[PDB]
RNA sequence: UUGUUAGGACCUAAACUCAAUAACGAAAGUAAUUCUAGUCAUUUAUAAUACACGACAGCUAAGACCCAAACUGGGAUUAGAUACCCCACUAUGCUUAGCCAUAAACCUAAAUAAUUAAUUAACAAAACUAUUUGCCAGAGAACUACUAGCCAUAGCUUAAAACUCAAAGGAC
């Protein structure tokens, strides 16, 4: 008689549905946050592209690039072509711990779309590749 | 005339044994604000607050209940050579004491 | 002086009966402001009462203690006590 | 002209020794009433150390043979239901009134620790006394 | 000499050591339902001893029979099983909201 | 990569709410220590860098653990003067 | 090129959390899991011209190669920038054989058995006795010259003097 924060359990039979779909049917938000371009793709529950978007193809360019204003505008567009193609609720899966990080979730719920979830997929090596050197200033 | 050996293993307090989450009478003798300062017969007084209850019963030399859980409030601590002690014993004011 | 010692044998003597005075009062047991448009003495005056130099630390532990003074039931003796530390002001 | 050294002997020698060199010429008056009844330690300086290795203190658990039956029953009742009263010199605690029914069966040459416990509690119980053998 | 001196002896009072909540028991790396009440919900990442409250031993016991597991294929790696998430909270931790 | 999707590090919306979201699943991640994980992950720590650096944070987590313990220990006898005027 | 893949291949390289732990080993060093082999009794200290080891870098031959990266090239900065920052890419870090034998190889604490009081140069890591071996004798010249040994050849270990100075050095 609660809101569980965990997500319906896949394989099973849950009672909560977005629009007549289930959680394993709506569309997914993958938001890379880097520290310099913030990029979105949205696709369906079956891996076909829907919409497209990033801090450069908006427009920006070099450090502007990588600010939180330059992914909400990202988000904004991601969500505008996103809707036209029929899409009003999203998973968000944010990889990357950029600076536009919220700011590209925030983007995409000012366009229209309605965030049902947020997921993180940072890689997160369990001992993997060396990186590379730390700068000295 | 009693030895100080016997006096000792007769004293009320070698009774008590442990004095952790034991009950003893004691009595208020001193009162700062909503602050209680209770003996209850050791070598420290407690420190505890008026009760909301029946505050205005709490006046000096007003026996009350008490659940003791140390007799000196005492702790080394990193570094140090001896004890910190404040001067204070530790008690959970229960409620006054009835008459009868 | 019995306080000789202390090096403020006439300021330690007076806080000595005021705070016997809190004791008595406060073991013994209406509106405190029978006197209205006073102040306490400075330091200054205080100082001169007690023939010695005092610090602003000792004038501020005075003022404490004579304020708990009130606080508590008075009777006639205690309000006369107060009075003597009290200058009339004039507005 | 003193000896402001109190790190060295003790205020009565260095008394002594100022007179014998010449510079106190009268004695003090706490002087004589030293010299006749002096305390059992000299009072000398002394610097606190601390202990090393396998050095430790030489200090007594005092621990009379009627903790073994109090702490049994503290186990099995704890404390009496009625309060301590430690101001009176002569209370005798619920606690106190079985160590001093279990010593009287022992006397009698009971041998087994569980009899006596279980008769003591009985003895309370013709008496009134209420024992809640509580576990919680 | 003195009859009311005090006897050496134990003491009586002694308290008892305080035990973990493994303590005497065995752990074993396919009891993936309590190894599942030491790892994260989210992410599942063995806690610390100063979150389980295990002792040292238990610490390493447990330990190793999550990597046993997880490496024999008895428990998931990047999760808590959702199976496993109604099962008591014993760790000092708190997630929600 | 071989696990299940949508389980691991994933939080659910709440009535719209997806500010909130966001800032459950960031104590997440940040008490599992993936946020400084991640951090530390971006450049090459020396092994030696590391030791140095986890030996001090712990003496560090000790002494701040044990100033609290001092602290409380000695706010116990903070209340009002009982001597006031003595 | 990029993003996604609940697609395939790969088994190269490195082992998060646990670890706020302080274990094992002579030291060096060693923490993904499993199995096999395996550490153990000389009273104790005391060893080289002998024996066996010894991080990293480096050399030799055949392989590996995800990522990192001396050098090198390209881009910036600057009076210059043979650097710090950016990008690319080698030797190299990996495996298998052998060599090399050096580290601030530093707990800057030789080992062992006692003692905690009849004991503050300073600081660090409280003081101090006994036993055995090693080592030291102002600073620089000098991790140098010469000698001998060594798979080492721009190498390692061993290791002076002339000459110069009246100080050098440690703690506060
Ligand atoms: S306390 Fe006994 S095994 Fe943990
Ligand atoms: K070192
Ligand atoms: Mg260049
Ligand atoms: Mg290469
Ligand atoms: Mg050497
Ligand atoms: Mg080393
Ligand atoms: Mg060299
Ligand atoms: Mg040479
Ligand atoms: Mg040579």
């Amino acid at each position: 008689s609660r809101f569980s924060l965990y997500p319906p359990v896949p394989g099973q039979e849950s009672s909560l549905q977005w629009a007549g779909m289930k959680f394993e049917d709506v569309p997914i938000a993958h938001i890379k946050a880097t520290y310099n371009n913030t990029q979105i793709q949205v696709v369906s529950a079956t891996n076909a592209s829907l919409a497209r978007a990033s801090c450069g193809t908006e427009g920006f360019r070099n450090a502007k690039k990588g600010t939180g204003i330059a992914a909400q505008t990202a988000g904004i567009a991601a969500a505008a072509k996103a809707t036209g193609k029929g899409v009003t609720h999203i998973r968000v899966v944010v990889k990357g711990m950029g600076p536009g990080r919220w700011s590209a979730i925030k983007g995409l719920t000012m366009g229209g779309l309605e965030v049902i979830s947020i997921t993180d997929n940072t890689p997160v090596p369990h001992x993997g590749c060396r990186p590379r050197k730390a700068r000295r200033l | 005339v009693e030895s100080f050996a016997s006096m000792l293993r007769h004293s009320p307090l070698t009774q008590l044994g442990p004095a952790k989450d034991k009950l003893v009478i004691g009595r208020i003798f001193h009162i700062v604000e909503d602050d209680l300062y209770i003996d209850f017969g050791g070598k420290f007084h407690c420190v505890c607050k008026r009760p909301d209850v029946d505050g205005e019963k709490y006046q000096r030399g007003t026996r009350v209940r008490l659940r003791l859980l140390d007799l000196e409030l005492t702790s080394r601590f990193l570094g140090g050579t001896t004890d910190t002690t404040i001067l204070e014993a530790d008690a959970v004011l229960l409620g006054l004491q009835e008459i009868r | 002086h019995f306080l000789f010692y202390t090096g403020k044998q006439s300021y330690y003597s007076l806080m000595h009966d005021v705070y016997g005075k809190v004791m008595q009062l406060e073991k013994h047991r209406a509106e405190s402001r029978d006197l209205i448009g006073s102040r306490w003495l400075i330091k200054e005056e205080l100082e001169e009462m007690l023939v010695e130099k005092l610090s602003d630390e000792d004038y501020a532990q005075f003022i404490r203690l004579l304020e708990k003074l009130l606080t508590l039931p008075c009777g006639p003796a205690e309000e006369e006590f107060v009075q003597r530390f009290r200058r009339s002001v004039t507005i | 002209a003193g000896s402001r050294l109190e790190t060295v002997g003790s205020v009565f020698s260095r008394t002594r020794d100022l007179m014998r060199a010449g510079v106190l010429k009268e004695k003090p008056l706490w002087y004589d009433i030293y010299k006749a009844f002096p305390p059992l330690r000299e009072p000398v300086f002394r610097r606190p150390r601390l202990r090393y290795g396998k050095a430790k203190a030489d200090i007594q658990d005092i621990f009379y043979q009627e903790d073994q039956i109090r702490a049994k029953f503290f186990a099995t009742y704890g404390s009496g239901q009625k309060a301590f009263d430690l101001f009176n010199p002569n209370f005798k605690s619920t606690c106190q009134r079985f160590v001093e029914k279990y010593t009287e069966l022992q006397n009698l040459g009971e041998t087994d620790e569980e009899k006596l416990f279980v008769e003591t509690g009985k003895a309370l119980l013709a008496e009134g006394i209420i024992l809640r053998r509580v576990r919680e | 000499s003195n009859e009311d001196l005090p006897v050496p002896m134990e003491n009586p009072y002694k308290e008892p050591l305080k035990k973990c909540v493994l303590c005497e028991k065995r752990v074993d790396y396919k009891n993936v339902q309590l190894l599942s009440q030491f790892i994260s919900p989210f992410t599942g990442c063995i806690y610390g001893r100063h979150i389980t409250g295990l002792c040292g031993k238990k610490q390493r016991e447990i330990t190793k029979a999550i990597k046993r597991a997880q490496k024999m294929g008895f428990m998931p790696v990047t999760y808590k099983d959702p199976a496993y998430l109604k099962d008591p909270r014993v760790c000092n931790i708190r997630y929600r909201e | 990569a071989k696990h299940l999707k949508f389980i691991a590090r994933t939080v659910m919306v709440q009535e719209g709410n997806v500010e909130g979201a966001y800032r459950t699943l960031n104590r997440i991640l940040t008490t599992d220590g993936l946020t400084e994980v991640i951090s530390r992950r971006r450049y090459y720590e020396k092994p030696c860098r590391r030791r140095q650096r986890e030996s001090y944070e712990t003496c560090r987590r000790i002494y701040n653990m044990e100033m609290a313990r001092k602290i409380n220990f000695l706010m116990r006898k903070n209340r009002a003067d009982p001597w006031l005027g003595c």
